């Protein structure tokens, strides 16, 4: 059932969001303030920098597939509605 | 101890730059949902 | 040192464990909100 | 210089360290309370529990050649001894 | 909402034997490390 | 869209930067602590 | 007059030949003790 099909593209969504998420907040806290830049190195915030740029390209490609799937939705929306209601 | 002020500076930059990209791709998406409701 | 069937039978676990749509959506757009 | 090999070592140390870390206090919170546990799926935890195990193989491997790198200052440094103290 | 209270028994169980696994290494690391200084 | 120049500037620059043995160690002996 | 492939051998042969440490460390010790 698409129901399987959707929930699943759905729920990888929502995993690259919530990792980007922490990442990205965890990132900033360690860029909050010099007292907490010092229990980082510049090679932690180098690993970092990484392992968010990897979710972004991951999430962005979700995002990417997401409006590709609503530009199926339209067109067979559309094509529905000039089979039966013009 | 600590890192540039613009070391700092340019990966704000960066990140900033990740959330337009990321937001880009969501105005689009919306359009589509909005432009359904349209048409 | 470290059990295998153990990591298994965790993954194993959480794959059946199911994904409330109603849920999952609304984690989506407080995420989205946090954000963007 | 061997300060330029040994900095090195201890630097990727020190970030799989950071890495487990950050990660290991991530999760200890999202697992912390059920209110706190239903702003997460069941697929992050499923992602975190391989991030995190992943940064252990890693770090256990950094634990295991300081181990033999220790090995080798004292053989070296037993040597040394046998050789100007005996 | 949450998962199994034993789901949880499990992780918890598999990230202290993570925990276990590194402490026996820094242990063996510290054994080698003092017996530099007896040696 | 992303500036592939900044992100390779960003790296260079963190690379560049330097280690103070010193602190390194004192991160990584409170790092053990916070965990082990 | 002299045979190259000889002297090659030779060297070939003694590289290849190896050091115990503990017998390289006793000559050193006395080497040592046998001067200073």
């Amino acid at each position: 059932a698409p129901a399987d099909y959707f929930r699943v593209l759905v729920q990888q969504f929502e995993v690259q969001l919530q990792q980007y998420r922490q990442q990205i907040e965890e990132l900033e806290n360690h860029l909050a303030t010099q007292a907490n830049n010092s229990h980082i190195t510049p090679q932690d915030l180098s690993m970092a920098m990484q392992k968010i740029y990897q979710t972004f390209v991951a999430l962005a490609a979700q995002l990417q597939s997401i409006h590709e799937n609503v530009k199926v939705l339209k067109e067979q929306y559309l094509s529905y509605r000039k089979m039966f209601l013009g | 101890y600590y890192i540039d002020a613009d070391l700092l500076r340019e990966i704000k930059q960066h990140l900033k730059q990740q959330q337009e990209g990321l937001s880009h791709l969501i105005s689009i998406i919306k359009d589509d949902l909005e432009d359904i409701k349209l048409v």
